[PDB]
């Protein structure tokens, strides 16, 4: 596993 | 259709080809080279089939041209998908002349697309040497975030013995996700903490919980202890965009030794209180209210039990004012203070009393509760000039408390001959006079330009007398002098205790600035001139305590010590911080520091720390004598701190930290290690030895040596975190 | 020796307006800053050519000092704003960042004093950085800032450019 930040998900 | 010399053709490469039948095999011989985007196979032998589809290289390796990722494989094909596949096939990271790790598995699926790699039959091998097995792995190729088990964790300590940590990353969602840590200690059991993070557009906070089931009995029978051990809590902010703001802190733990047992990772000093606190603020443009829910839970059993908020609401501000005009001002504050003592006597098999309940000290007044209610109006007329400024202003401060005292405090009351009013005013004006001067010249030093300014002030102040020792403390503290003392207006902290000053403080302050408006360096010198007595004071301090309990200072004197406090910032490189406070009254120092700090912009790598810090003015409250006091010889602050990260070699790097206390001629902590960092893995470890807070079976504050080996290795390129706590709170710079 | 008492030339801010904003966006910090500069004849107007921006405004403690028992006895109070000046089209111009440190003696049996005297030297700590975000603020000129923007726009066209470049180049 690969943990990171967390970011808003893309909307489109 | 043989071809040969450069021969190429998803794209078929070659130093020599062949071809072969149609609807049948197409062969491929001699330094064969499949390739694609970031996608790379070569080898020997090739097949393909149709114009789209298989391809099969023999006696093959490869590497993933965007991440640092190659291998080999006894043979590899490539599908529909683009999912190629790999027999005995190898994985790593690491530049094709190291074999510093490797993944060996059975079959091994690479999906450059999806950045997702996996393996059966894997084996992780650490220079050849076989390490670790599964019959399955899975591993990312690109560096995007996916769940997995995370880079563990080896220790060993006093009170763990062997430790293991094997997180788990539940990757959730973009804005929220979750980790859960098995800690296996030798000596304890398995524990299990968690940790869910958010993130919306209003809000950001993290919830935190953690079980385990002590199996060590070294605190069977000590007071509050538990066997079974947990703890969970939330952070929250919300609306730190919009004039609402609410916030939580909020912990809650299951024994007193939970940190004095299961963490040692806050360093030396432990902590001996969580916090558990809701505020809800309004902001606006000239106001502020605020509704604020606060307690304590004390992680500790020889402290006593703090007193909480229930409703703290308080109400600041000021009104619209014009241009040098006059202003004024308003704070406004409602407070419940309520507090359950722990007060219960703990024997032993007969009547002998082994210890006593810190909160069993306190008499009287000090056991009251209540609501304090406490409006400050002020005004003032701020008369400024380019070159100075006189500030006068005039305050009325008027508190109420409706106090409440249980059976045991009125009884001990009326023993010394004094009754209890459960209804309190305090009415009281105050005069303060700030005024100052400001001095500026151009200078050079090393050929750059400086402005250092001076600036000196005044602040008279003026409260009047009020006998304030029927009012118990609930917020109060009396901070130790220092430079910053001479602009209060109370010598005291919180509004159970208003000083009655009639002084005068004058100081002067120097500052450097280069041209674009930072600042170098900084000196300030002061002092307090006291024309009347200081007689307001904490409990066990006023004359009639001190010869209550038998004993005796900067009571009479007519002026303060000497305040000395100055920065300077060498370039970008280094700086270093010192104070200095001496009493003439006394020729004694009152308390110092000095704090150096070393680590330059072309080489963050290279960090030294070194401090000095005496203290001997703190005014603390006693546990045995359920009231405040001055001189504690024993907690007399003379320590130095020294820490240092250095890289020996440019791959190398040595860290360690001495913490040292002359007042008792005893090591706090010690510790050293070295962390090496290559291109595919890094490697730290760390000898340390520490004094851990420890409260014995007696009810008597204690501490106790505690050593510990600390190791972590990483395989870059196998998982892990994008994004230590004592290595990094104690040495003042980790961060790279 | 050699000083002078400060005159209303160097002690005016040659920047007579500016916009304000921060990510607490209604924060005592934002909101005193605002009030300084205004006393101090800026006006502070979201009309403004340029922007100061606090992006982060992070609080932190260090245990510093021991007592006898090993536990804390001093709190190292470290409060550090990291601000960036903003041109127009969301370019950045500036970036840097200030920062205060102030110590105080914790007492293990009174928390919500301890806790009092914690906020009294943070609102001291807002105070200085304040002060030192306004003697950053009176060192700049709006020539200084028209000039710094026009640099840094011509140096983004012309990435956009050498960009383009390249995507004409690379497309065949
Ligand atoms: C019982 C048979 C049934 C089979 C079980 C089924 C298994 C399949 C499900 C698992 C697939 C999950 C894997 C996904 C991998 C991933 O997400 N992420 C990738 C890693 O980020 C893969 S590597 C995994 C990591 C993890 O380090 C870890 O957390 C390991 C995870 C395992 C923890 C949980 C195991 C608990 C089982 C016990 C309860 C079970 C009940 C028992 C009934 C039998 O290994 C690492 O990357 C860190 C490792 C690097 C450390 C190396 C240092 C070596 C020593 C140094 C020098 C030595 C010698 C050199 C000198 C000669």
């Amino acid at each position: 596993g690969l943990k990171g930040p967390l970011y808003f998900p893309p909307a489109d | 259709a043989t071809l040969a010399g450069d021969v190429v053709l998803m794209q078929v490469e070659g130093d020599e080809a062949n071809l072969h039948q149609l609807e049948n095999r197409g062969e491929l011989v001699g330094n064969v080279k499949l390739r694609d985007k970031g996608m790379l196979v070569v080898g020997d032998h090739a097949q393909v089939q149709l114009d789209n589809g298989e391809a099969q290289v023999d006696n093959a390796e490869y590497v993933i041209h965007k991440a640092h990722a190659r291998g080999s494989a006894l043979y590899a094909k490539r599908s529909e998908n683009a999912i190629i596949m790999l027999k005995d096939g190898t994985y790593t990271r690491c530049e094709p002349s190291s074999n510093a790790w490797t993944l060996k598995g059975n079959n091994v699926k690479l999906n450059p697309a999806t950045g997702f790699g996996t393996a059966t039959n894997a084996t992780l091998r650490v220079k050849d040497f076989p390490v670790f097995y599964t019959p399955y792995i899975y591993f990312p190729i690109d560096d995007r975030r996916q769940s997995g088990f995370l880079p563990p964790s080896f220790s060993s300590t006093s009170d763990t013995g062997f430790t293991l940590v094997t997180p788990y990353y539940f990757n959730l969602a973009p804005n929220y996700d979750a980790t859960l840590y098995p800690r296996y200690m030798a000596k304890r059991g398995m524990m299990l903490e968690g940790e869910f993070r958010y993130l919306t557009h209003s809000s950001e906070g993290i919830v935190n919980a953690a079980y385990l089931n002590d199996k060590d009995d070294h605190r069977e029978g000590f007071p509050d202890y538990s066997k079974d051990r947990w703890l969970y809590g939330l952070k929250n902010t919300t609306g730190l965009d919009s004039r609402w703001l609410a916030e939580v802190d909020y912990t809650r733990i299951s024994d007193p030794y939970y940190f004095q047992d299961l963490d040692t990772d806050l360093g030396v000093g432990s902590t001996t209180y969580v916090n558990q606190r809701g505020t809800l603020t309004y902001r606006g443009d000239t106001f502020t209210g605020r509704l604020n829910a606060q307690a304590y839970q004390l992680a500790t059993t020889t402290d006593v039990t703090p007193y909480d908020r229930l409703p703290q609401i308080t109400f600041d501000g000021f009104l619209p004012y014009n241009p040098g005009g006059m202003q004024f001002t308003y704070g406004t504050e409602f407070v419940r203070f309520d507090r359950d003592l722990d007060e219960n006597i703990y024997f032993n098999d007969d009547g002998s009393i082994r210890g006593k309940r810190p909160d069993a000290s306190l008499q009287g007044l000090a056991r009251a509760t209540g609501d304090r209610m406490h409006l400050e109006p002020g005004m003032s007329l701020p008369m400024t000039r380019s070159w100075g400024y006189v500030t006068p202003t005039l305050k009325y401060l008027y508190t109420k408390y409706d106090l409440d005292l249980d059976s045991q405090g009125k009884t001990d009351l009326n023993k010394r001959d004094e009754s209890f009013d459960s209804n309190q005013d305090r009415s009281l004006p105050l005069v303060k006079v700030d005024s100052g001067l400001y001095f500026d010249r151009d200078t050079t030093f090393a050929g750059t330009p400086f402005r250092q300014t001076l600036e000196p002030r005044a602040m008279y102040l003026y409260v009047p007398y009020k006998d304030q020792d029927s009012l118990p403390v609930f917020d109060t503290s009396e901070p130790s002098f220092s430079y910053d003392s001479l602009w209060r207006e109370n010598r005291f902290t919180g509004k159970d205790r208003i000083g009655d000053a009639n002084q005068l403080s004058l100081g002067v302050t120097s500052r450097f600035i280069e041209e674009n408006g930072f600042e170098r360096a900084s000196i300030s010198a002061g002092q307090i001139y006291y024309f009347r007595d200081r007689r307001v004071q904490l409990p066990g301090l006023t004359e009639k305590d001190l010869k209550r309990l038998n004993l005796d200072l900067d009571n009479d004197s007519w002026r303060s010590p000497y305040a000395f406090a100055g920065q300077y910032r060498f370039n970008r490189d280094w700086r270093i911080n010192s104070d200095f406070n001496w009493n003439p009254n006394t020729s004694r120092t009152e308390s110092g520091s000095a704090i150096f700090h070393y680590q330059p912009e072309v080489d963050p790598g290279k960090v030294v720390n070194v401090g000095y810090r005496y203290r001997a003015d703190a005014r603390r409250f006693d546990s045995s004598r359920g009231t405040f006091r001055y001189g504690n010889e024993n907690d007399i602050i003379k320590q130095h701190d020294f820490s240092v990260i250095w890289p020996l070699v440019p791959q190398w790097s040595v860290l360690a930290r001495w913490q040292y206390d002359y007042n008792k001629n005893r090591t706090l902590e010690a510790f050293g290690g070295f962390e090496y960092d290559s291109c595919c893995w890094k490697l730290r470890l760390i000898n340390r030895y520490w004094l851990d807070v420890d409260d014995d079976a007696f009810l008597v504050q204690s501490e106790k040596a505690d050593r510990g080996i600390f190791l972590q290795i990483v395989l870059k390129g196998l998982g892990g975190i994008v994004g230590e706590m004592f290595l990094d709170k104690g040495i003042q710079g980790y961060r790279q | 020796c050699g000083f002078q008492l400060r005159g209303l030339g160097d002690a005016q801010f040659a920047l007579k307006e500016i916009d304000v904003s921060a990510r607490n966006a209604y924060g005592p910090t934002v909101r005193e800053l605002k009030e300084t500069l205004e006393n101090s004849g800026v006006k502070v107007t979201s009309n403004a050519p340029y922007h100061l921006v606090l992006v982060r405004e992070d609080n932190q403690q260090r245990t510093v000092s021991y007592t006898g028992s090993a536990r804390g006895a001093e709190f190292e109070l470290t409060n550090t704003i990291n601000y960036e000046i903003v041109g127009a089209n969301d370019l950045v111009l500036m970036s840097n960042q200030v920062q205060v440190q102030k110590v105080y003696v914790h007492d293990e049996n009174n928390l919500i004093g301890s806790d009092q005297e914690a906020a009294q030297l943070r609102s001291e700590m807002r105070r200085d950085l304040i002060q030192q975000l306004s003697m950053r603020l009176q060192a700049l000129t709006p020539a200084q800032l028209d000039e710094a923007q026009r640099q840094a726009e011509a140096k983004a066209k012309a990435e956009a450019e050498a960009l383009r470049a390249a995507d004409e180049a690379e497309r065949q």
